[PDB]
């Protein structure tokens, strides 16, 4: 979760 | 989005847009498992021309960045199968003002569709912290939607101060974030979208779902989320997320  | 700019192509790809069957889209929201998204409980409620409250009357849109571009490598269409909204929702306050999605089949991860994290019910964003907030949503009060995905930075207001500029209207549920001085805010459209916190290692959380607001980017009139950490069990219980 929680980047690109 | 009031006073933001395009965002990137994929830089929020927990971002989902969701459409009602005839009318283009309507709210944000975040996607945070393979199965599950969060909203805002006032987005599906019926009216007296459209059962907004069902969900096979909804698509959502997973790695979009523009609206005229719905079919885009990379955009994932998917239908809803239920949409559970808070218990305690109440459509006068907007207290409880959070809904789940569960999405039909399961989103494709890639660089584009990727869950936000969700933060733990202890964890507290504090008073003056930057977050961004994105979405569709008009970007004038008495405005249009955007087509391209917007993005603004917004800082989380003092609770206290929060309650005494919007008199009688916030409840603890409620988190002010956005400036004084008005100039970027959330907007029509917006509704149910995440706010996306930078945590400690770079990674983000959501601090908040879209809510309301009195208009958008006023002075003295900042933008109303529905928090997130108090929330947590609740999602565990009925999602196993
Ligand atoms: N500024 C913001 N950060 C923000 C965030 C989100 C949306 C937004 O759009 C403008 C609008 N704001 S209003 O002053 O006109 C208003 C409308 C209905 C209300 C009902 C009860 C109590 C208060 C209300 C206030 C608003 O809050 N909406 C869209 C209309 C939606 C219901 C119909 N789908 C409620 C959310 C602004």
């Amino acid at each position: 979760c929680g980047l690109r | 989005v009031v006073g933001g700019t395009d965002a990137d192509e994929g830089e929020w790809p927990w971002q989902v847009s969701l459409h009602a069957l005839g009318q283009g889209h309507i709210c944000g929201a975040s996607l945070i498992s393979p199965n599950w998204l969060v909203s805002a409980a006032h987005c599906y409620i019926d009216d007296r021309g459209f059962r907004y409250s069902d969900p096979t009357q909804w698509t959502a849109f997973l790695g979009l960045h523009d609206q005229s571009q719905r079919s885009a490598p990379g955009v994932q269409e998917r239908r809803l199968k239920r949409i559970i909204s808070h218990p305690f929702f109440n459509d006068f306050t907007f207290d409880y003002d959070i809904a789940l999605l569960e999405l039909e089949k399961p989103a494709e991860y890639s660089s584009m569709v990727r869950p936000i994290c969700l933060p733990d019910a202890s964890h507290v964003f504090p008073a003056g912290k930057a977050i961004w907030v994105t979405g569709w949503g008009h970007t004038q009060y008495g405005g249009t939607g955007a087509l391209i995905l917007q993005k603004g930075e917004i800082r989380v207001i003092n609770q206290t101060t929060c309650e005494n500029l919007l008199p009688q209207q916030i409840t603890p549920r409620m988190m002010c974030v956005g400036f004084l001085s008005g100039g970027v805010d959330s907007c029509q459209g917006d509704s149910g979208g995440p706010l996306s916190s930078v945590e400690a290692d770079g990674r983000i959380f959501q601090a908040g779902v879209v809510s309301w607001g009195d208009g958008c980017a006023q002075r003295n009139k900042p933008g109303v989320y529905t928090r997130l950490p108090l929330f947590r069990d609740w999602i565990k219980e009925n999602t196993g997320v």
